[PDB]
């Protein structure tokens, strides 16, 4: 069954990449998901039945009008609210190579965890502003990841002034990604001036914790603001419900809010294990 | 003094096999997760595989599931990689280092695994 599994999530990414350049992505996606077995079964059979989470298998679910999970995917991390509320508006902020954004800020204070593949969080924040990060991993690029993508989704203000470039990122449709993913994919390429300039802080010697600084040095006096990493290990109840989905096959749930798009779907591909028909 | 010195890589073709020993010292190495951590050329580290402290439950990164296991001599105070159905891409030097997650305690040397068909 978890060859199933692994098979299902090889099979769902190819599907949603090729669906994305079609002209119809949302038509197309789905005429492949009837057209696909997996160890000859049927992928829509699959879909039906099987409770793996994964961004592109939810898109496909999404598009055959079925419930995914509540949480919102963003870096590649799933990002589950645990307590708090935000209300989104629209502000117009610089970067540092001085272009303007309108980005969605949520205003309010959040408290969440982020569940990645390689690495688990505990985030809270207030309003543009990134007020604790607890991350834990089995290797430093795991953690840069998921601070990183906590940094960019936190909206500071010395984020925005840490980019260095022109933001030009596309999806394969040759199409700019909305304000928040062209700041991740940035940082992404190059997280040294974000950390260079978020700042430090001392911190209190608290067991199983440490620093870590703005060159991903270990430190037990000092630490990047409100970030700490658990050397015991973060430990993550998924609401199923209705989405939208759209021509550019991003998903929404009933407020509005992007849960999931091509753009968050991994471009890691394994090696199905059953055999893939696309019929 | 924690010290850590991995042993037993070398050039190998591909699809054959290695045996990698990491010999800990100046700790009590029996209560301890221990892990191994490979770089790849031009790439950074990333974690292989964990093992805990009896050797009863083990962990790996699904690229090396299947082909790789990891082992402890808990007398002998030495941690092992014994792999399988070497690929291309498991070329790297492989580390053991001492703890569970990262910053992991202690980091050995290193030791180079070069899986190739063109060298000799």
């Amino acid at each position: 069954n978890d060859d199933v599994d692994q098979s299902l999530i090889i099979a769902a990414r190819n599907i949603v990449r090729r669906a994305t350049v079609s002209t119809d992505p949302l038509a197309s996606l789905l005429e492949m998901c009837h057209s696909t077995q997996i160890g000859g079964i049927r992928m829509v059979d699959i879909l039906r039945q099987n409770p793996t989470e994964e961004q592109a298998v939810d898109i496909c679910k999404a598009a055959m009008g079925l419930r995914i999970s509540s949480s919102f995917s963003f870096g590649g991390f799933t990002f589950k609210r645990t307590s708090g509320s935000s209300v989104k508006k629209e502000e117009e902020v610089l970067t540092g190579n001085l272009q303007t954004l309108k980005i969605r800020v949520h205003e309010g204070y959040e408290e969440f965890t982020m569940v990645g593949r390689r690495a688990t969080a505990i985030l809270r924040k207030a309003t543009r502003r990134l007020i604790q990060l607890i991350v834990s991993g089995r290797d430093e690029q795991s953690i840069a990841e998921a601070i990183i993508v906590a940094m960019v989704f936190s909206q500071e203000d010395c984020m925005i002034k840490a980019v260095r470039g022109d933001l030009n990122f596309v999806n394969r449709a040759n199409q700019r990604l909305n304000p928040m993913h062209q700041l991740l994919r940035h940082f992404q390429k190059d997280a040294k001036v974000l950390f260079q300039n978020w700042g430090i802080e001392p911190i209190d010697n608290v067991m199983g914790m440490i620093g870590i600084l703005p060159d991903m040095t270990p430190s037990t006096e000092m630490s990047l603001r409100g970030v700490r990493v658990s050397k015991m290990g973060v430990d993550e109840s998924t609401e199923r419900v209705v989405v939208s989905i759209d021509r550019f096959l991003r998903v929404r749930d009933q407020r509005g809010n992007v849960l999931l798009s091509p753009e968050e779907v991994s471009e890691t591909q394994g090696t199905e294990r059953l055999t893939i028909t696309y019929s | 003094q924690v010290q850590l010195q991995e042993s037993g890589g070398g050039l190998v073709q591909p699809g054959g096999s290695l045996r990698l020993s990491c010999a800990a010292s100046g700790f009590t190495f029996s209560n301890y997760y221990m892990s191994w951590v490979r770089q790849a050329p031009g790439e950074g580290r990333e974690w292989v595989s964990s093992i805990n402290r009896d050797g009863s439950n083990t962990y790996y990164a699904d690229s090396v599931k299947g082909r790789f296991t990891i082992a402890r001599d808990n007398v002998k105070n030495t941690l092992y990689l014994l792999m399988d159905s070497l690929k291309s891409d498991d070329t790297a030097v492989y580390y053991c280092t001492k703890g569970s997650n990262w910053p992991y305690d202690n980091w050995g040397q290193g030791t180079q695994v070069t899986v190739s068909s063109h060298h000799h």
